[PDB]
């Protein structure tokens, strides 16, 4: 709402991260934690 | 100790001990020792709910110590600044107890009453969420029903309170924010159960005269009945409770002592127990309730009375009304008793209609019993219907604000009167003027700030918390909207020092406000006048424009930026098919026709106001539902009149069977191409031609995109509506062609002193830029930033040459270049927001696939920032543009649909760096970092070149780490990518470049 490109900021490190996702009711969803880049999308547009 | 001790004081305050030389020596120990302490402590006062049954008595004791006589003003402000530190960190939740108890001094409006509202309106500015909003508002909660209730009442307590008194600047000023806080934090929807309004009235509870007139005897049987009922129901009670009846007195008994059988019961106690049955029929009869019997007939009661079935709601309201008549009996005998001491009050001690109903149980079910008694018998008594619509809290307010309307156009009418003929200074309504005027118009527009989006909102579509406003809410407020608008129509040069406040509520009252439902279905007399509306604002633009060739200072003060932002609303809600047809559609169209036919004048005023008629008639092409232009096809438009109407109805509206026929002044779509495409070849400056750059140009910026998607090249989604050929045939071609326009003209015009119009002209090409063709770029940006570059460096070499040169010469051509820094940063400024538009939407497929032109404006816009940052007086000239011409806003809002400085880091080396940055190999990295060594070392251009020259064996190597190695896979696996990219020349290029960029960048991060 205010234009910051960061959902988040200032986050503690702490123990570390892991990626999760959660799905509703009837819901189906594609998960690529980036194993081969060939199959990882749009990763040359922002992530590389 | 301490609370003791101030009960103590606060007991003595009395004024007969107030004089007592050790009742001064505890006000001065308080104040001087106890009190500061508290207030030091009221940051860890927070929280306490557990003990906040002491908090409550010390709250009450504070508040009363405040109220204490005999104290001097300072130290009544120790005591106030200790209640608003103490109020300040305690929960809402305890608080209920002192607000109430001040429900009794907030609407007196005292000398003494000025502290309580402070206090009200600095708790409801800090709990906001925890009233307007259902979800609780962090672990405080909601708001409760009594609470929304006491605020209801303490809102229209100062509001008549104010408005009956007599104007005063301290009380107004001070006040007014009270009324606000509270209309913001209490819900516009909100819908207490007792709304009817007594309109009566410390608390005095008036009891109902009955024992003077004669009580009629004719239903004797039914009130003995009833009256020994009430009673055999008590024991039915007590059987109900599992307690036998006893006979003699016996403490251990709860039930009635001499609770005996028909056989053995006295009559003593039945002769006794029927008084209360005699005093609730004879008043029920003393009001206007004639009762008429019907039907003619007639240790445990056989049949059950109970009061859990439902009943007639008039009838109901009867016997609610009888409760009512209980409570206030029973206050005033308890406060004929209670009035002895004079201090204090009994805490039930409230109106009937104000109580909960949780203390209204007991009332309520009594009444309800005898009226189920009268029902099953047959007994019918004859002598309001409020929906919940109109006892929500918004209809009653514009109720009042459509009153006091009525009544401030009685008065300015008056005052009209009174200031033509002469001048009448003591005005009959002077107090009601000042009101209306001081606070009556920012608690409206604070309300209708903080409540926008309740009243937008739709039952289809919940916009906002707020679910949706009733259309009978949605009509009154565009009827009060109408109506200040008939107001301000003649009498804006009357308080003209309120005028700003009134084009202010004006325009806040244009938003929120459903068009379409006021239109679809709505009231005859409001749509009526909204539409006169239009067509009084379209002849006063007539009058403008024919005095071109007080309405002047009423269109230019708060017609044109009003009904602007109006266009402006409709627009964004898509109202443009719903408002402007039939009537308003002429009304507009007449508009179009005078605010074009200016052309011709070029006088000063038409020039200066030329700006604000550009920007109105773009929110008319924006919200304008037929395509004016091209109208060969406007008869396959619905919206258009000729489609909506017969020829005969034509005829009477005044249609000439001829579209083109009422506006020949403004060309077709296409010849406005062509005027604008020829005056951008010749180069046509702004002084040369202004009219078309400041009025054409903005009917193509908001024709083209409005009537696009429903256009030939954006395909409708439903092929049976667009079956029938677009009204408008507009198609990419020709948008691409408007912007290659516009730029022509900004690179023709540029060495142009004082051309502020470009900014506000970039602005308004600032949405049509986008969706652009990708030839663009090689068509006008590579050529149009290497000129300004170019610019730019002979400006920075004169600054150079300047500065090495030492002479007051060199100050005086320093603050020359100065200038010119100034005006290459206006130019630079407006050139940038359509590049960043441009490079954007061309991103992702540059990144996908290499764009040699991109990679040249990548180089072309890092040797500008290379400059900028190099240069100090580039820095110092932006901020001084920046802050002339509040540019600050219009890069903040080019951020925004894409700091000070950031135009020139976004638009060079944040959005298009990845151009650059792709350039080179993953692995000469390690070139790149070594190139950044030698600026850190401060060498040349050269000079690094030569060292990439001499360490080219540096590099990294794909073997050396996995991350190499998949760097290196997806760069050859790039498509565009090739081979050819290897070669040491092209290698130094890049790397140079890049290290430049990167080592520019952090220097201006950190110099």
């Amino acid at each position: 709402d205010s234009g910051s490109e960061t959902a988040f900021r200032e986050i503690e490190i702490g123990d570390g991260f892991l990626p999760v996702c959660s799905l509703g009711p009837g819901q189906v969803g594609h998960l690529n934690l980036g194993q081969d880049v060939s199959s990882l999308r749009f990763f040359a547009i922002c992530g590389l | 100790g301490f609370l003791p001790d101030m009960r103590a004081a606060a007991s003595l305050d009395t004024a007969t001990f107030s004089t007592t030389e050790m009742a001064l020596a505890l006000n001065r120990y308080l104040c001087l020792a106890v009190l500061p302490l508290i207030t030091k402590c009221a940051p860890l006062f927070a929280g306490t709910e557990h003990r906040a049954i002491m908090v409550d008595s010390m709250l009450h004791t504070v508040y009363r110590l405040s109220r204490g006589r005999s104290l001097t003003k300072a130290q009544r402000d120790v005591i106030e600044d200790c209640l608003m530190a103490l109020c300040r960190y305690i929960r809402p939740s305890m608080l209920q107890h002192l607000l109430r108890r001040l429900v009794f001094d907030v609407p007196i409006l005292n000398e003494f009453a000025k502290m309580p509202l402070k206090l009200l309106t600095n708790h409801y500015e800090r709990c906001w969420k925890y009233y307007c909003l259902p979800t609780g508002w962090a672990n405080f909660g909601v708001t409760s029903e009594e609470e929304l209730h006491l605020t209801r009442k303490l809102f229209w307590g100062i509001f008549d309170s104010l408005a009956h008194k007599k104007y005063d600047q301290e009380l107004y000023r001070m006040a007014m924010p009270c009324l606000c806080a509270i209309a913001g934090a209490l819900p516009p929807d909100y819908v207490d159960a007792s709304y009817s309004s007594k309109a009566e009235k410390n608390f005095d509870p008036r009891p109902v005269e009955t024992l003077n007139v004669i009580i009629p005897e004719k239903l004797d049987s039914f009130i003995n009945k009833f009256a020994e009922y009430t009673h055999e129901k008590w024991a039915f009670d007590k059987i109900q409770n599992n307690w036998s009846y006893g006979e003699n007195v016996d403490e251990e008994l709860k039930t009635h002592p001499m609770l005996r059988p028909y056989k053995t019961f006295s009559e003593k106690d039945k002769e006794i127990y029927r008084w209360p049955i005699k005093e609730s029929l004879k008043a029920m009869i003393a009001w206007e309730w004639t009762i008429e019997k019907a039907r003619e007939g007639e240790y445990n009661p056989q049949p059950p009375d109970l009061s859990g079935v439902t009943l007639s709601r008039e009838l109901q309201a009867m016997a609610e009304q009888l409760a009512e008549n209980y409570h206030n009996t029973w206050g005033r005998k308890k406060k004929q008793e209670l009035e002895a001491k004079g201090g204090g009050t009994h805490p039930l001690l409230v109106p009937y209609d104000t109580l909960t109903a949780k203390e209204k149980a007991r009332d309520r079910e009594k009444a309800q019993e005898l009226l189920k008694f009268l029902q099953m018998n047959g007994y019918a008594v004859t002598r309001l219907d409020t929906s919940s619509i109109e006892k929500r809290f918004a209809f009653g307010f514009l109720q009042q604000l459509l009153r006091w309307m009525d009544i401030s156009q009685e008065f300015i009418a008056h005052l009209e009167a009174v200031v033509s003929s002469g001048r009448v200074e003591k005005s009959p309504h002077e107090q009601e003027i000042k009101f209306f005027a001081k606070i009556l118009l920012p608690l409206i527009n604070q309300y209708f700030t903080n409540h926008c989006l309740y009243f937008l909102s739709t039952p289809a579509k919940v916009l906002g918390s707020g679910g949706h406003a009733s259309n009978k809410e949605k009509e009154m407020i565009t009827s009060l909207f109408c109506k200040l608008a008939a107001l301000v129509r003649h009498r804006v040069s009357l308080f003209g020092t309120d005028a700003p406040a009134v084009v202010n509520c004006l325009h806040i009252l244009a938003r929120s406000l459903d068009a379409r439902t006021v239109m679809k279905s709505g009231p005859e007399i409001v749509k009526a006048g909204l539409r006169s509306f239009f067509e009084s604002a379209s002849e006063d633009i007539e009058k403008m424009v024919e005095n071109l060739r007080q309405n002047l200072t009423y269109t230019t003060v708060a017609l044109l930026p009003v009904l602007t932002t109006l266009f402006q609303h409709i627009a964004q809600h898509q109202f443009g098919d719903d408002v402007i047809l039939d009537d308003v559609q002429v009304s507009c169209y007449r508009t179009l026709c005078s605010i074009y036919s200016l052309g011709t004048t070029k006088n000063t005023y038409v020039e200066k106001l030329r700006p604000a008629l550009g920007e109105c008639l773009a929110r008319l092409a924006a919200a304008m539902p037929v395509a004016f232009l091209e109208p060969q096809l406007n008869e396959y438009n619905a919206c258009s009149v000729y489609t909506t109407k017969s020829p005969r109805e034509r005829a009477i509206l005044g249609l000439p069977n001829s579209v083109e026929e009422m506006c020949p002044d403004i060309p077709v779509l296409d010849r406005l191409m062509a005027d604008i495409g020829g005056l951008a070849e010749s180069g046509a400056r702004y002084t040369e031609m202004p009219h078309v750059i400041e009025i054409t140009l903005p009917m193509l910026c908001s024709y083209l995109p409005r009537w696009w998607e429903r256009g030939p090249e954006a395909p409708p989604p439903a092929l049976p509506a667009g079956a029938p050929p677009p009204c408008t045939a507009v198609t990419s071609d020709h948008l691409n062609s408007l912007l290659g326009n516009i730029l022509r003209i900004i690179v023709n015009n540029l060495g142009i002193d004082e051309a502020t119009w470009m900014k506000r002209l970039a602005v308004f090409a600032q949405p049509i830029v986008s969706r652009a063709r990708p030839e663009l770029l090689h068509s006008h940006f590579i050529p149009t930033i290497g000129r300004l570059r170019k610019r730019a460096g002979k400006v920075v070499a004169e600054e150079e040459q300047l500065r090495l040169e030492a002479k007051a010469e060199a100050e005086e051509g320093e603050l020359l270049v100065r200038d010119e820094f100034s005006v290459l940063c206006r130019d630079l400024y407006a050139l940038y927001p359509l590049l960043i538009r441009y490079v954007d939407n061309n991103r992702a497929h540059w990144l996908t696939e290499p764009n040699a032109n991109a990679e040249e404006l990548f180089r072309m816009v890092g040797e500008i920032f290379i400059y900028w940052s190099k240069s100090h007086n580039f820095k110092r000239e932006e901020q001084n543009f920046v802050v002339q011409n509040e540019i600050n806003n219009m890069s903040f809002l080019t951020a925004d649909s894409k700091s000070v400085q950031t135009s020139l880091i976004v638009a060079t080396l944040k959005k298009m760096l990845p151009i650059g940055l792709n350039m080179c190999a993953p692995t000469d990295q390690d070139l790149i970092m070594l190139a950044k060594t030698r600026y850190a070392l401060k060498d040349t251009d050269e000079e690094v070149r030569e060292f990439l020259q001499n360490n080219l064996h540096l590099q990294g190597k794909v073997e050396g780490s996995p991350s190499l190695r998949w760097q290196m896979a997806l760069y050859r696996g790039l498509p565009g990518r090739e081979e050819d990219a290897d070669d040491p020349e092209k290698i130094v290029r890049r790397v140079q470049e890049v290290s430049a960029v990167l080592y520019h960048l952090e220097q201006t991060e950190h110099p």
